[PDB]
């Protein structure tokens, strides 16, 4: 249910500080959302899954 | 927004990197490439604070784990670890953000060199911010590095690290003792005095007794020949605040530098040197 | 008897209290000079949405100055001046580009306000800034070279001039500007000593804020024996601009 | 490259100037000023000339008998040995009153000269403080400077006066001495259990490091703005120029927000003075209140909880 | 007036803001049940 | 009833960039509350632990 | 009262509804914070049940 | 703003008030329900 | 005192209204968290009962 | 006078906020009415 | 004993600035006293007076 | 006389660029976490 | 399944300057990615795989 | 086939020169992880320990 004037944003919102603005943000956000996985049990770089590493070695 | 007088100076270029891509103010704040650098070091850095905040030193549903402001703490790792990365939940989480810290510092200095390109001014702010940052660095890289562990950084927590600077202190018994920490201190004592006599003077000429009119240059040099009989200079203040600001900084990275990469017994001891010369 | 609340926790209370109404204080001094903002909500609200954040603006205080000279207000109404630049890009937080040649323009880092036109003076009631020919009682500090007849090089290293003069402060005795007479035109400007590097053994001064040729069109003084408040923020502005406009790579970036 | 305008590199010279005359009652100033070049490279190349009334000539009178007293004992106490006095200075101290003294005036052959020092010492700063005051009265100034010394003293009042007596005894007072005075700082620390938890104390650090952070953001602001006369800020502050438009505009640029060229001596006046306020506030606390700051925090929920990797059994339990 | 918008602008930018706030709160109430479906907190 | 007027008031830009940034930061706030919290769902070893596949 | 209309002469509608909007979202924070730190906690409640003794 | 500008603003801002208060009461009275704190 | 109302000819209105809500605002959440930390304390009193203790 | 109002724009300002005060206070004294039936504190 | 001249005094003191300092310093005064007051012996809000209401959960 | 300088139809054209762009993007964040919910489905 | 017209990204961003932006970010996220991995059981260089060299001594 | 118009868009000389800067950091940095690593070929002993040989 997308507004048909949905695209007058832009009338509003510069294009280049938008779309800095969303790289800037979606590069934290993913450095974030890895490195909050890897700190709980479903770390899947430690769990020794296929096989332990430092184990073989 | 923009102050009245601000327009005229919104000028295009000065970048040293980045150019018309991210040449523009938000608000306030000129955001340039140092500034989008910055501003992802930043918000990692904070983010992984608050996460660190969130599992606590033994995860999320131990005891230990805590949002009061005062006793939050991210900690550096084991020294076992020597100079390589530990696991995120053995002190990597610390390891990670110094340095998104470090380059939120420097990504922040060097926005302010693109700054005073424009602006047309001298470069004595970021050249002063450094010696904040080389401090900085001295206590989570130089000095950990001579002495071969990350580990040896101070951790993160508003008094955690003050449990830090206590128990490094009193490994040297009594560490008032160390030479270039009492040169620092004594340029610290000696800022903040500068600092209350210049403000002072200042607003006490800018602002005299009623009826009076606005003092002169002749007045502010005549007021502390006065006082002390020598006057500095309306000039010389700003260079002798700056010079005891940045020597505060200096020989505080000095003082720790040397404790343990170059002195490793009780600070008091080293003074032998002075006791034991076959003068008396 | 055992209570929570001590002494202590009293008073650090107390002093958070303290601490903000300071804050609040300092913010309303800092808002003496530039506000309201200029904004583009104060534009298109016609004028009244008047843009001050917070806390709004102090009352205004009154400097009294000496000799009669009148007195100054803040904060105070200031009257738009137009901006000698265009856009680099209509979207709001864009820089301007200078119109015509840079260093002329008024603009960017050779910009400065209209101070005003009547010189600084010393508590006696002299003309503050003044040439040693004024000022005679004035001398080199022995140990030092004397400025005057030095050869002064621009950013490139060609020569600009010659120095004919000394502009002293005869309120703190020290050097504020060198007077320059152009080889160019046989004017006589000045140049501030905050832009100027003594080259002692080659009796060269060195400015590298703007090339030989840029000393033809440094602004020029009414009075040659005094300089008053605008004039000086003239001739500081110009020297400026060359540090990002005197040369191409100026501009940046490196990379 | 540019001019940093660190150092002076052509001094001019001018006939020395005697200062801003004073109203009847001011004495006439003394000294013949000179010049010396060395300081006419990083600042003002005079020297004198110098007020001294009834204030300060008891100021100085006083304070010469404090030091005087200080250094005597000093050398007392290495028996009259000049080469040791210059081996052990550091060292050396003139010590408060034995605790069986209490607040009376106690021996001279045991804390009666300490005594009599920090009397001496005391009125030469009050003194000093009322000088302080007529130099800015008599030259048509506001009294900022005082007001500001006035929260120094207080602190000073703290350490060595106002906390001993509510506490009962000299004892409790500093030692004069290098050293032994940094002695007095680490054991009062221990004694009330770690100053690190005493929250005057955490504000007294972010006032000292925020002075040392602020003189070095306004020192070096005014350098580089020294290309257009920002150093001279009096008549920046009564006729803004382009020199405090491009302060502000560096700083609201990169921290979005700005003083004025009048208002920053004002942050940075609180800030010295903050300093010494809550260090007094600090101590004043110490003994009198509380006697141990990290129970203290620990009781107001402050101090952190670590995982227990050494622990020690209690041989008073045992 | 205050914003400088004409009163049919700010009738015009109302039904945008308001259908677009009120599809974002559909998904927040979507979201909160698939959640307290999923584990109760209550 | 005459509320669509709030835009004769308020700014719609900025009110519009106030709700994202603040929307975004609660948004961040909530989930690391709730992580810190027994409902934690990526600590709790449901459906399984992957650590004891190991 | 019935003037009590005139209190938009004497205060900025504009700041005032800024104003409000402001310290409700920092009083609605801090509430919750507070409730949060005492025994009315929802959050870590174990109910309706412990989700960690689950796994 | 004129006086007539002040009394739409007031009317708008009243109803605009009670209704927050409304949910007000409605949180709290369902806050009351399930963990009475009083 | 009939004349009373002058009081607003010499202190500004606006002013003192604002300070009068700053100072009320300040002056309840003070309040507030020091019958917080005393007896009075009705948060974490386990009135009507513990909710931790369900649990 | 000294502030802009007139004598008479000070006295309307005094009887609203005078009957806004009483007011503010009614709600206090209820307020402390219903504490004291809950925890009477002395 | 009361002076008849003494409203003179509003030609020697500033009435607006005495007036603003009266109440500032009242109010500090007053939070002053209160603190005192509960810091002593005739604490009253700890005093678990007239009852304890933590002793009845 | 827009805000950004963007005319009307310009809006438009961008507009259908971001919302294509961001699409094919939040479509790859689906396959995704299809592809992790199948290796490590974590509720 | 991408549009015709991305191109046009070149009129509003200055390309030479995203080739920059790009490189040094690449690089700090290279150095971030071998980092990780060593912090974790698949570690190449302290796993003795093929040998242990400080046994060997 | 037109990568040489690399040198028409970046200037060459600071392309070369932030290439050389760096080169010698990466080096620094490389050799001190493998120092700090079981790869450590100064105080491995081989082929022989020099110290305990006096
Ligand atoms: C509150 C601030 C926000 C207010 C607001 O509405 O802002 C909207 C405002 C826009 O509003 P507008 O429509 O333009 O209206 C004009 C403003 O109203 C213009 O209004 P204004 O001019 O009133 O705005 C100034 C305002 C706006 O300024 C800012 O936006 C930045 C403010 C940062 C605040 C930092 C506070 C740090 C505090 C640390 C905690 C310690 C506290 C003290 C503890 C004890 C210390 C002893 O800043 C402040 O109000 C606070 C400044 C004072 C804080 C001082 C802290 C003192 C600590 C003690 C120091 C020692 C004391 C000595 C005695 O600004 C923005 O939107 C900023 C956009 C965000 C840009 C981010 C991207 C930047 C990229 C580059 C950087 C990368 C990193
Ligand atoms: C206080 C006060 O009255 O400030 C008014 C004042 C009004 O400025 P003005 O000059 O009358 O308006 C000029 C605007 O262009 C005039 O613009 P306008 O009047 O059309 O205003 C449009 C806009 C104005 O919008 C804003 O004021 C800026 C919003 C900041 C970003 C929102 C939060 C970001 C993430 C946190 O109003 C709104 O957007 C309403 C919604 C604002 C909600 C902000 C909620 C912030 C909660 C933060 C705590 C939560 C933490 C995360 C959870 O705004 C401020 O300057 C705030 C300064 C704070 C000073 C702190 C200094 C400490 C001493
Ligand atoms: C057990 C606990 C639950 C959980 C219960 C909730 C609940 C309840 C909510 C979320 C919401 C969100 N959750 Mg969660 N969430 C869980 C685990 C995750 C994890 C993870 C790694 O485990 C991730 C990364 C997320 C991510 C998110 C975001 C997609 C979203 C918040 C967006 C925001 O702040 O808007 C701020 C930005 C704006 C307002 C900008 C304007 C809107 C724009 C146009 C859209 C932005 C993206 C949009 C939200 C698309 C996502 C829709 C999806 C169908 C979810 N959740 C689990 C399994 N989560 C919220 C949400 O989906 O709201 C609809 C929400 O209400
Ligand atoms: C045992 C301890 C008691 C308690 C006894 C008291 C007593 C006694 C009083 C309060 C008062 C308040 N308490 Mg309490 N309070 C308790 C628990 C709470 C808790 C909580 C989470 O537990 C909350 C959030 C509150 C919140 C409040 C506010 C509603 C109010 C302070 C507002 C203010 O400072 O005005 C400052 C703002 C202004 C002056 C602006 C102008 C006023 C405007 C016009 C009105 C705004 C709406 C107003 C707040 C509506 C509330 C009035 C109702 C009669 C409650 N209390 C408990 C159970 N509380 C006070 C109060 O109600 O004042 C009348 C008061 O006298
Ligand atoms: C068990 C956990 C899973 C796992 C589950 C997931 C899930 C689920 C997702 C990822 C996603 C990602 N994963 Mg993972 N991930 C795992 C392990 C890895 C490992 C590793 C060392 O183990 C690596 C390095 C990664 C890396 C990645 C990235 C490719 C991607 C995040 C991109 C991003 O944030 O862009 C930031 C966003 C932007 C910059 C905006 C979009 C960019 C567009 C395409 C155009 C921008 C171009 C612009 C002009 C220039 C950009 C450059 C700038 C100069 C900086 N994953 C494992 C095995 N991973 C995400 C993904 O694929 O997204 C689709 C995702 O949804
Ligand atoms: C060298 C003399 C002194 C000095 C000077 C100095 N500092 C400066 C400057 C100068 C000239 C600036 O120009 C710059 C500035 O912009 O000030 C307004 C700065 C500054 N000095 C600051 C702080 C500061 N300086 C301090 C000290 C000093 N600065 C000296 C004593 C200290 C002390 C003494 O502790 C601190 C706390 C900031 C106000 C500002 C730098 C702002 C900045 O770099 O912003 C980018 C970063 C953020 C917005 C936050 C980054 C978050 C991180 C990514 C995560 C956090 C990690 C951190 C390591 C955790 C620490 C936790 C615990 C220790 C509590
Ligand atoms: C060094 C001493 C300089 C000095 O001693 O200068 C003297 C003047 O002292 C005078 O004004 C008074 C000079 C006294 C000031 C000496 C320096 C004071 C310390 C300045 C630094 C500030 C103190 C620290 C602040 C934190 C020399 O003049 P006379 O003694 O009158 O004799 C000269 C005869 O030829 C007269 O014909
Ligand atoms: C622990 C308890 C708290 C401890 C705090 C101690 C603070 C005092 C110690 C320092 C002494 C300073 C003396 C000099 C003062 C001075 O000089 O102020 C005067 C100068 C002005 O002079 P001028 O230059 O304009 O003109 C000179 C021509 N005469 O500056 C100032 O107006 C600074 C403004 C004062 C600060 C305002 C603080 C208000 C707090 C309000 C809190 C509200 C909360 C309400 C809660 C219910
Ligand atoms: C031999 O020496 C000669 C004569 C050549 C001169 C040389 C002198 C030298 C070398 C002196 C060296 C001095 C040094 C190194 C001093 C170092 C001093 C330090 C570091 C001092 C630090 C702190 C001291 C403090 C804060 C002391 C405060 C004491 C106070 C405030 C005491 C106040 C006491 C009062 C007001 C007493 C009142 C007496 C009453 C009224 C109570 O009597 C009943
Ligand atoms: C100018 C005068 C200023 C007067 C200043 C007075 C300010 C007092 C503010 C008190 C702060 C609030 O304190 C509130 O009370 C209780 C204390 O019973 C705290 O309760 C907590 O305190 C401590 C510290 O963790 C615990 O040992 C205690 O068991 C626990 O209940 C709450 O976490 C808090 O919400």
């Amino acid at each position: 249910t997308m507004n048909a004037n949905l695209y007058k944003i832009w009338l509003i919102l510069d294009p280049r500080r938008v779309l800095v603005s969303i790289v800037a943000f979606q590069i934290v956000l993913g450095l974030l959302i890895h490195m909050i996985v890897l700190s709980t049990d479903l770390n899947w770089l430690d769990d020794n899954i296929p096989v332990s590493y430092q184990a073989l070695g | 927004a923009m102050l009245s007088f601000e327009k005229k100076y919104r000028v295009r270029g000065g970048t040293l990197i980045g150019g018309d891509l991210f040449d523009f103010w938000v608000g306030p704040f000129y955001v340039g490439f140092f500034g989008v650098v910055g501003f992802c070091f930043t918000l990692l850095g904070v983010l992984l604070i608050v996460w660190g905040a969130t599992i606590g030193p033994t995860g999320p549903t131990s005891d230990l784990q805590t949002y009061n402001l005062w006793r939050i703490s991210i900690a550096p790792p084991d020294l076992s670890y020597g100079l390589r990365m530990a696991p995120l939940t053995e002190g990597g989480l610390w390891q990670i953000i110094t340095i998104c810290a470090a380059g939120a510092f420097i990504s922040w200095a060097l926005r302010e060199v693109e700054i005073c390109r424009k602006l047309g001014i001298g470069f004595h702010v970021p050249f002063a911010f450094s010696f904040a940052i080389g401090a900085y660095l001295v206590l989570v890289f130089v000095r950990p590095l001579l002495m071969g562990a990350w580990g040896h950084g101070f951790p993160y927590g508003i008094l955690s690290h003050l449990d830090w600077v206590s128990n490094v202190g009193y490994q040297f018994l009594h560490f008032h003792y160390n030479p270039a920490h009492m040169l620092a201190i004594s340029f610290f004592f000696t800022n903040c005095l500068a600092l209350s006599m210049h403000g002072s003077l200042i607003l006490s000429v800018t602002n005299p007794q009623k009826g009076e009119p606005v003092k002169t240059s002749e007045h502010e040099n005549t007021f502390f020949r006065d006082i002390v009989g020598y006057s500095i200079g309306a000039l010389a203040i700003h260079r002798l605040g700056l010079f005891l600001a940045l020597s505060a900084a200096f020989w505080s990275a000095v003082c720790i530098l040397i404790s343990g990469p170059f002195w490793t017994r009780g600070w008091p001891e080293w003074w032998n040197w002075w006791l034991e010369l076959p003068l008396w | 008897i055992t209570h929570y609340i001590d002494a202590a926790q009293i008073t650090i209370w107390a002093f958070w209290l303290f601490f903000f109404g300071l804050i609040i204080y300092l913010r309303r001094e800092d808002k003496r000079e530039g506000y309201p903002l200029d904004s583009d909500r104060t534009e298109r609200s016609g004028g009244r949405v008047k843009v001050v954040g917070f806390p709004d603006l102090p009352d205004p205080k009154t400097f009294v100055l000496p000799h009669n000279g009148g007195t100054v207000v803040a904060p105070r109404v200031e009257a738009p001046v137009a901006v000698n630049a265009t856009p680099f890009s209509p979207a709001p937080g864009s820089p301007l580009v200078p119109n015509g040649d840079p260093m002329l323009s008024g603009f960017g880092p050779a910009a400065s306000p209209d101070r005003p036109k009547h010189c600084d003076l010393t508590f006696e009631g002299l003309p503050k800034i003044v040439p040693m020919r004024v000022a005679k009682e004035f001398s080199i500090a022995e140990g030092d070279p004397d400025p005057r007849g030095m050869t002064v090089v621009g950013l490139d290293g060609e020569v600009a001039g010659t120095v004919s003069d000394v502009w002293v402060d005869r309120s703190e005795p020290q050097i504020r500007y060198l007077e320059v007479e152009v080889a160019a035109n046989k004017k006589k400007v000045l140049l501030p000593i905050g832009f100027s590097r003594f080259d002692k053994k080659a009796r060269k001064v060195k400015v590298d804020a703007i090339k030989a040729a840029h000393f033809a069109n440094v602004p020029t003084l009414s009075n040659p024996d005094q300089v008053t408040l605008y004039e000086e923020d003239k001739v500081c502005a110009y020297y400026a601009g060359g540090k990002l406009y005197a040369t191409a790579e100026r501009a940046g970036p490196l990379l | 490259p540019e001019y940093q305008n660190i150092f002076t590199a052509v001094q001019v010279r001018a006939p020395a100037y005697p200062g801003v005359p004073l109203p009847k009652g001011n004495l006439p100033r003394i000294g013949r000023p000179i010049f010396s070049y060395w300081l006419g490279k990083i600042g003002d190349a005079q020297i004198g000339p110098i007020y001294l009334g009834l204030t300060g000539t008891l100021s100085i009178f006083f304070g010469l008998v404090a030091i005087s007293i200080i250094g005597f004992n000093m050398l007392a106490s290495v028996h009259w040995d000049v080469f040791q006095f210059l081996k052990h200075f550091f060292w050396l101290g003139l010590e408060p009153p034995p605790p069986q003294y209490g607040l009376r005036i106690p021996p001279l052959s045991e804390g009666g000269w300490w005594l009599m020092a920090g009397l001496f010492l005391t009125l030469s700063i009050l003194l000093w403080w009322v000088r302080t005051y007529k130099r800015a009265e008599a030259l048509g100034m506001s009294q900022h400077l005082s007001w500001a010394f006035a929260a120094a003293i207080f602190f000073y009042l703290v350490l060595g006066f106002i906390r001993p007596v509510m506490m009962g005894s000299w004892a409790k007072a500093v030692p004069f001495g290098i050293f032994p005075h940094l002695d007095w700082t680490a054991a009062f620390s221990i004694r009330y259990g770690n100053l690190y938890y005493n929250p005057f104390h955490m504000l007294s650090i972010a006032f000292l490091y925020g002075s040392a952070l602020l003189f070095a953001m306004h020192g070096a602001t005014i350098l580089s703005v020294s290309r257009f006369g920002g150093d001279r800020e009096i008549d920046q502050i009564t006729h803004r120029g382009t020199a405090a438009e491009r302060a502000a505009l560096f700083w609201r640029w990169t921290m979005g927000f700005n003083v004025t060229m009048e208002s920053i001596h004002r942050w940075a006046w609180w800030c010295a003075v903050l300093t010494v306020i809550t260090a007094g506030i600090g101590i004043l606390l110490s003994g009198t209140v509380v006697d141990n700051w990290y129970l203290w925090a620990v009781k107001h929920g402050m101090a952190p909880a670590y995982p227990e990797v050494v622990t020690a059994v209690n041989p008073y339990e045992t | 007036s205050l914003t400088g918008l004409t009163d049919d602008e700010a009738k015009e930018f109302h039904a945008i803001f308001m259908q677009s706030m009120y599809a974002w709160f559909g998904l927040v109430v979507i979201a909160h049940l698939l959640a307290w479906l999923y584990r109760p907190w209550l």
